[PDB]
């Protein structure tokens, strides 16, 4: 006796009109199946659009869902916000699937979809033998990529410049880019925002660091969606990450369903998806794929009477929880950014991604990095 | 053309009579009706000669008369939240707004059935009863406020800072569509934003201000 | 008894939306003045805007302009069209009042009022001390400047590679721009159109030769008009010259309606005005001052007999076309490009104008150069 | 270019069409059918209009 | 034909009615449109009645 409507709860936060366009897109997709297999049943998202994340707003929202009898929720969080919500999640058997910067610690009822980018820079740090080099980071996505840098050159005696540019204007990037340009610091590693990221780029071009002699290492899990025609025509080495194959059957098929798609219904639609809203579509397809495989186990997941105030004296948790969190963890499905598969840390694992080179036509691949092979190239 | 103030969104059961727009803008007297049962929220409505809203911690509609200061309807709105469940994004209590337009009496509010999707029903404004519904996409603890101008229901985005209409649900054709229309948030935190087929124009309640917005409408021929 | 209405003809080019913005509204402020002394007479302006066929075209407006009575007609013309309307003008005794590019053969019945760029040219580049440069030119205004540029070369013995960059596209000009790089030349004058040269520019931008230790010479009359804003973080040495003072009472004076005119009602004010606008607001304050000192004269000017046919078997000179040429050459007015006089050639004469360099902080006014003074220094 | 007689006043759009055979000789303005008539390069071609209100 | 005169004319009777002549407009190539081809006067109608376009 499965229900023919699961209710699933979503958070969203601020900047993020294409993920939820990605989310709303794949809950079209999903209920308006010609196939009956593969709907066995309705998604019901109970939605909370929030405009900042500051841990108390966030809690109304997640209170306001786990009233609504919601099994699973969508969530996006940022530093101010990402204890507070594993915590509840954890603490009331809820799962939380999250496209967001992976953490540590992070088991017991969370599911990151985003990969880690620590292996991949290191694998490509050590291969281009760098020995001496700047690493412009920032602490919006916690502090994983630095401690893995700073050890790694512990381990191997490198000389990395360790630069925070989260308070940085435009003046005082140019002013660094001058200075790092004094002591013939020639090659750099960005960890920063896509909207920090893109003023270091323009500023790089406009102090004019863009021609050859400079190698730069973007730290990103998208190359395709940020401008680097500047940096075509300069010369300069730039390599990056790729996590989405454009060239997929599945990620065509996205494609040619997203082209056809009106701006005006579906905001954000007017340029292709990037990671992020792969990374909202994938998740969306694991929580189907988890439902159906508990309706094949003939659980009957129901939050009758558990439904109430979310902070009680007596805390109790859903009954069913630890086998939604062990359904979500034992699923291995295929998707836009390749395999989707978690260990038992909910962390993703043997995914693949494309190495990135910047050449006078443009982009071009030069290999692959694989959670099992490290790099290997063509 | 007497207007009608109300104050606070939990137990207040006064209203005010100022009997002119200069007796309201300047001159602080003033008529004090009482109320049988006290409101939610800042959403009701006074059409022709009666008042419109609703009855404390509950799903319930009830109409009293400004002249002869009885109840002659009080019905209950199907499947509608209450207590702060399907509120705006400000909170406070406005789980069901309540607004008219040349068509008439409606009703905005949110289903369980419909998630917490923003729902809008076309009331009797003698029985109360249901006459039709129409289920739109877009959350209501999300919205923060809405209106309806003539059979098409406007949500706003947020409530203090940048404030913008964003959605926009005709029930006619019964479409939806994502429209970018800014207007201007001058005292921070807004509150209640209806619709005056009348005057044409938005009465706002911001920050303890009375605001007043002339709209501007275009029809394609 | 001089005629309460005068007629003259205006004669617009493809992309002079501004110009002919800058003409109405000169016409405007001349025929709805409060003094009765600056508008003794109304002007009325016939105008043809012909997206030029050439001489076909050239001729055809200029015949119907002709048949109508105009006194004098306001034209512009570009290298395929100079010829044909000065010849008709010289021959018929019309005068005719030009902002477009200075020329020297035309020698009677045309007052053109763009002053010559060589002789400020020539006196930065000797007072720069370049002996070694690259002059990237194109053939749309003349061979004035680059038949100078040569002289001064074999005289003094320079070495100017000249450059035709005409049929250049941006993928050639980064070829150029790499190959004069690849031969350690760094100093260059530049003497192209204005979509041309920020063409250039941009290209320079985009290869990065717009750091320190390159200097580049913009032969332009206007030099705030261009978007100059990555060479002043990168350092790059820039110069150029500025007709329009924009601080002086007149500038802002007009500035102030500029300002507070409407799009829609008068296209083109949504940008400052250019160095053409100016000289034509300069040009129709010359056409009232001349057309007052005719009334002042007692000669009563009248096209009565003289209006048909361009090409009859007998030419016909207007009688009293000489006496409005005279007129024209003896004026003497103040306004937005300074002192307004022409010599007995109908070209620029005693003008002023500042040499600009590119700082830290912007454009600075470094000196000016004038038409017996040569380059003066602050 | 648009002129109102009603106000007597002007205003410069930029409203664009397209000139499909790269001549137009006649082009009028129907109100019956509200559409424009228009001879292109020796063919007969029909436009039809926006027309918009304001409240 | 070579003259600033409107002509109405039947097309179910074939006869004449009215000649008129427009004052001060200008005929035979003298204000015609950009293409020219003697377009000097356009006439037109809308639904407030007939207009005609010259110049003066
Ligand atoms: C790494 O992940 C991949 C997911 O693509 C696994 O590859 C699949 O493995 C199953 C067996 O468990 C096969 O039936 C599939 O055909 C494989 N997919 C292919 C070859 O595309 C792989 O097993 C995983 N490795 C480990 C050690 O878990
Ligand atoms: C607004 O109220 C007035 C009276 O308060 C309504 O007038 C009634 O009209 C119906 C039929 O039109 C009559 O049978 C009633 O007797 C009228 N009322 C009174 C008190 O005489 C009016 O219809 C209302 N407006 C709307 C739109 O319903
Ligand atoms: C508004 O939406 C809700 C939920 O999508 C609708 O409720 C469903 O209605 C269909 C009939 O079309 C039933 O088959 C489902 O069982 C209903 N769902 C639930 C949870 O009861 C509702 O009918 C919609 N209202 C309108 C007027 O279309
Ligand atoms: C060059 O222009 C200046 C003005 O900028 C002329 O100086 C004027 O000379 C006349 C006499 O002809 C005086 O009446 C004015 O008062 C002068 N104006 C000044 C000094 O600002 C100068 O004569 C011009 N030179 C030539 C050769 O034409
Ligand atoms: C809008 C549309 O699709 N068609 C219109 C219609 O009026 C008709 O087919 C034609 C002739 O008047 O004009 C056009
Ligand atoms: C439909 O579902 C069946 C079983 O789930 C599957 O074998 C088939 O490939 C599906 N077809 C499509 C078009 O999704
Ligand atoms: C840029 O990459 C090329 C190989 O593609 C390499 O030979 C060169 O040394 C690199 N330059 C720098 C500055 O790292
Ligand atoms: C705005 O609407 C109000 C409503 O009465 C009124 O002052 C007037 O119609 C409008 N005021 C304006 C346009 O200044
Ligand atoms: C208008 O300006 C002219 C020229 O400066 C002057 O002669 C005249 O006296 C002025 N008229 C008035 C009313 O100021
Ligand atoms: C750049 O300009 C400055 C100021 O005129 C000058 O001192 C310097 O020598 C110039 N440098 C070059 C390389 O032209
Ligand atoms: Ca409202
Ligand atoms: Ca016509």
């Amino acid at each position: 006796a499965f229900p023919s409507s699961v209710q699933i709860g979503g958070l969203f936060i601020r900047n993020t009109d294409q993920e939820y366009t990605a989310f709303r897109l794949a809950i079209f997709l999903h209920n308006t199946s010609p196939n009956a297999s593969e709907a066995p049943f309705n998604l019901v998202p109970h939605v909370d659009n929030i405009e900042t994340a500051n841990s108390f707003a966030v809690t109304n929202a997640f209170c306001s869902q786990y009233s609504r009898g919601v099994f699973a929720i969508f969530g996006l969080y940022d530093k101010r916000s990402v204890h507070t919500l594993t915590s509840f999640c954890s603490a009331l058997h809820i799962s939380l699937i999250t496209p967001s910067f992976p953490t540590e610690g992070e088991s017991q009822f969370v599911l990151q979809l985003r990969p880690s980018l620590r292996g991949a820079l290191l694998s490509l740090l050590d291969h281009y033998e760098w020995n001496c080099f700047v690493f412009l980071y920032d602490t919006d996505r916690g502090y994983s990529i630095l401690q893995a840098i700073m050890e790694k050159a512990g381990q191997n005696g490198w000389h990395v410049s360790a630069i925070c540019v989260e308070n940085f204007n435009d003046v005082s990037y140019r002013q660094l880019l001058e200075e790092l340009d004094r002591r013939q610091e020639k090659k750099f590693v960005i960890d920063c925002e896509i909207e920090r990221l893109q003023n270091i780029l323009e500023q790089i071009v406009s102090v004019g660091k863009h021609v050859k002699g400079y190698h730069y290492i973007i730290a990103n899990l998208g190359f395709k969606d940020i401008s680097l025609e500047r940096f075509i025509h300069g010369g300069a080495n730039v390599t990056g990450f790729q996590l989405v194959d454009f060239n997929t059957p599945m990620v065509t098929k996205l494609m040619d369903r997203w082209k056809k798609l009106d701006q005006r219904e579906y905001p954000g639609s007017e340029t292709p998806p990037k990671y992020t809203s792969a990374l909202t579509y994938d998740g969306v397809l694991v929580m189907a794929e988890t439902f159906r495989s508990l309706r094949r186990q003939k659980i009957d997941i129901s939050r009758r009477g558990n439904a109430g105030d979310c902070l009680a004296n007596p805390a109790a948790p859903w009954g069913q929880g630890i086998d939604m969190e062990r359904t979500l963890k034992q699923v291995r499905i295929q998707g836009l950014t390749g395999n989707v598969q978690f260990d038992h840390y909910g962390r993703r694992v043997n995914y693949t991604m494309d190495v990135f080179e910047l050449k006078s036509t443009g982009p071009r691949k030069v290999g692959y990095w694989n959670d099992m092979d490290k790099l290997v190239l063509i | 053309n007497r207007v009608w103030y109300m104050d606070g969104y939990h137990n207040n059961r006064f209203v005010r009579e100022y009997k002119s727009m200069v007796d309201f803008m300047n001159t602080d007297n003033f008529t004090s009706h009482r109320l049988p049962h006290p409101w939610s929220g800042t959403g009701q409505v006074v059409y022709n000669g009666s008042i419109y809203f609703n009855k404390f911690q509950s799903h319930i509609i009830i109409r009293f008369d400004l002249k002869t200061e009885t109840i002659l309807k009080t019905r209950s709105l199907d499947y509608a939240g209450y207590n702060n469940m399907y509120h705006y994004a400000w909170g406070g209590h406005s789980d069901i707004d309540l607004m008219v337009d040349e068509n008439g009496l409606w009703a905005v509010y949110a289903t369980n059935q419909n998630a917490g999707n923003i729902v809008i029903s076309k009331l009797d404004p003698v029985s109360l009863q249901i006459l039709q519904t129409w289920n739109t996409s877009y959350p209501k603890r999300s919205a923060g406020e809405a209106f309806i101008i003539c059979g098409t229901l406007y949500v706003t985005n947020g409530y203090s800072g940048g404030t913008k209409v964003h959605y926009a649900y005709q029930t006619n054709a019964s479409t939806y569509e994502y429209i970018d229309i800014p207007f201007q948030n001058k005292y921070s935190h807004i509150s209640m934003l209806d619709y005056n087929p009348k005057d044409r124009a938005l009465y706002a309640w911001n920050n303890g201000h009375q605001t007043l917005y002339n709209v501007t409408l275009f029809h394609v021929i």
